[PDB]
């Protein structure tokens, strides 16, 4: 729990970010760079 | 351009605009070489599409502009002799048969630029797309440049083409005082499109674009 209650806080600044385009697995690694910028130009359009 | 585009009965849209025909070099003075560029323009939310280096238009439009100057010169010939006509003797039919002999060859390798840099080439791309990949797709059509016959590897084929593109200028130069000075030009057209035949044949044992060109240039001939 201890460790838990941290990382449950230690992601929340990490999700906003995530937020707005809207090791581990590389198949998804490419995709999330591409998955926000596509948000980040739309935003301007 | 501007009064070109009045000329083209289709277009004058807010497309048809950003038409910038600007050059890229000063000329100072029987060739066939007319530096000149045609510059598409675009905006914001589609300039991150198309790239400011698919400048690679630019590179295919200077050689099919420069294929317009033979199908208008030799035309000019065409159209030069015809107010000649009487005069009919050995010196005259056996001179028209020359310009018949060489507009052929012309009117088949645009014939040939006709078939896969504005059809088969257009047929993909189109029933394709049907956001990383248009970047790609795009970069997959243009590269239009290598059945072209302007890469690189296949250059020697394009140098050749020259010699031929030379000749039949120096054809209109001459619009009977100086017909034998003409008759060893002719002979020298033949000689290199004759030469053409074997260069092409053996390029193709080392490109299955190419090998629609011998079935154009050959037909009932070696």
């Amino acid at each position: 729990p201890v460790l838990l209650s941290l990382l449950k806080t230690s992601c929340e600044p990490y999700t906003r970010f995530i937020h707005d385009w809207v090791v581990f697995l590389k198949h998804i690694a490419h995709d999330i760079y591409v998955c926000g910028k596509t948000i980040n130009l739309l935003k301007l359009c | 351009l501007s009064k070109a585009l009045q000329c083209s009965l289709h277009g004058d849209t807010p497309h048809a605009s950003n038409l910038s025909l600007a050059l890229k070099y000063l000329p100072e003075v029987p060739d066939v070489l007319s530096c000149l560029e045609l510059r598409y323009k675009v905006d914001w939310p589609l300039n991150i599409v198309i790239t400011e280096g698919c400048s690679k238009y630019s590179g295919v439009f200077s050689f099919l502009l420069q294929l317009k100057l033979m199908m208008w010169a030799l035309k000019d010939v065409c159209f030069h002799l015809k107010r000649t006509a009487m005069a009919g003797s050995v010196q005259f039919r056996q001179l028209q048969l020359f310009k018949h002999e060489m507009q052929h060859f012309v009117k088949v390798i645009q014939g040939y630029i006709a078939n896969q840099i504005l059809h088969v080439t257009w047929c993909e791309f189109r029933a394709r797309l049907a956001l990383e990949e248009i970047q790609r797709a795009h970069a997959e059509y243009l590269h239009a440049v290598f059945r072209g016959l302007l890469t690189e590897k296949a250059a020697p084929v394009m140098n050749v083409i020259h010699s031929i593109f030379s000749l039949v200028l120096k054809f209109r130069s001459q619009l009977h005082p100086n017909f034998a000075l003409m008759q060893q030009s002719y002979n020298t057209f033949k000689y290199y499109s004759h030469f053409l035949f074997k260069v092409v044949t053996k390029l193709v044992n080392r490109q299955p674009h190419l090998e629609d060109f011998l079935l154009r240039i050959n037909f009932n001939n070696y």
